[PDB]
């Protein structure tokens, strides 16, 4: 929405431009979230293209 | 060739840059420019250039 | 299109080295100089990248948008 | 009972359904693109 | 070694240039 007005750079143009494996939301199933802790269930690298 | 007259005319499409005249982005970029290669399309901003 | 997940023989994991191999290219060292520095040793790793061609990049310019 | 197309090189609604000539609403294009389904597919991780 | 040629007068003008467009830099 406020982006320059020079507008160079896709990056600032838009928003969620690159998808990132990082984006990945866990959605644990009822006692799954109770075994184990935050983090250790994710994507292992997080930089994925 | 007129050296002096020729002095007169270069002031108008060139500049002196460490002892060498540069082309003038104002002329070298008529008023109707645009990014025209095949990335980011752009106004005529020859803010950068200078 | 975009870069690959992995190299295709040996199998190490690549699709987060385009970006910052093309950053240290914005850093003028030298494409091999590049890949020492990213740790790609084996040599069918190297070719994964310095024989990639980016073209999403020129697609999605003719990408229809409202 | 409604139905929406999109527009070409505008992606404008054009909210046809009559047997009319089709034109966009707005630009002189003539030609459209459906919508994608809402239905939801699978798909294989091989 | 343009100064070989006396015109030392051009330099003042493309300085007067500089500091323009330098003003108009400057509001970035
Ligand atoms: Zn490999
Ligand atoms: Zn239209």
């Amino acid at each position: 929405p406020h982006a320059a007005k020079d507008s160079s750079d896709p990056n600032e143009l838009y928003v969620n431009h690159k998808v990132y494996t990082r984006h990945m939301t866990w959605i644990p199933l009822g006692n799954q979230a109770d075994l184990f802790p935050e983090g250790t269930i994710r994507p292992v690298h997080d930089d994925i293209l | 060739i007129d050296s002096v007259a020729v002095l007169r005319g270069i002031q108008k499409v060139a500049m002196l840059v460490q002892g060498n005249w540069v082309v003038k982005s104002d002329i070298l970029y008529p008023k109707d420019s645009s990014s025209p290669h095949s990335g980011v399309p752009a106004e005529v901003l020859c803010r950068g250039r200078d | 299109m975009i870069i690959p997940v992995r190299c295709f023989t040996c199998g190490k994991i690549v699709g987060n080295k385009w970006e910052a191999y093309l950053g240290l290219l914005q850093a003028e060292y030298t494409e091999g100089d590049a890949l020492d520095a990213l740790g790609l040793k084996r040599y069918c790793c190297r070719r994964m990248l310095l024989a990639h061609v980016d073209l999403i990049e020129k697609l999605l310019n003719y990408a229809p948008l409202e | 009972q409604p139905m929406i197309y999109i527009c070409g090189e505008c992606h404008t609604e054009n909210e046809i359904k009559s047997r009319d000539p089709i034109r966009c609403r707005e630009c002189g294009y003539r030609i459209m693109y459906k919508k994608r389904t809402k239905r939801l597919v699978v798909f294989d991780a091989r | 070694g343009e100064f070989i040629k006396k015109h030392p007068d051009v330099v003042q003008r493309q300085h007067m240039l500089w500091t323009g467009i330098q003003a108009k830099l400057e509001k970035v």
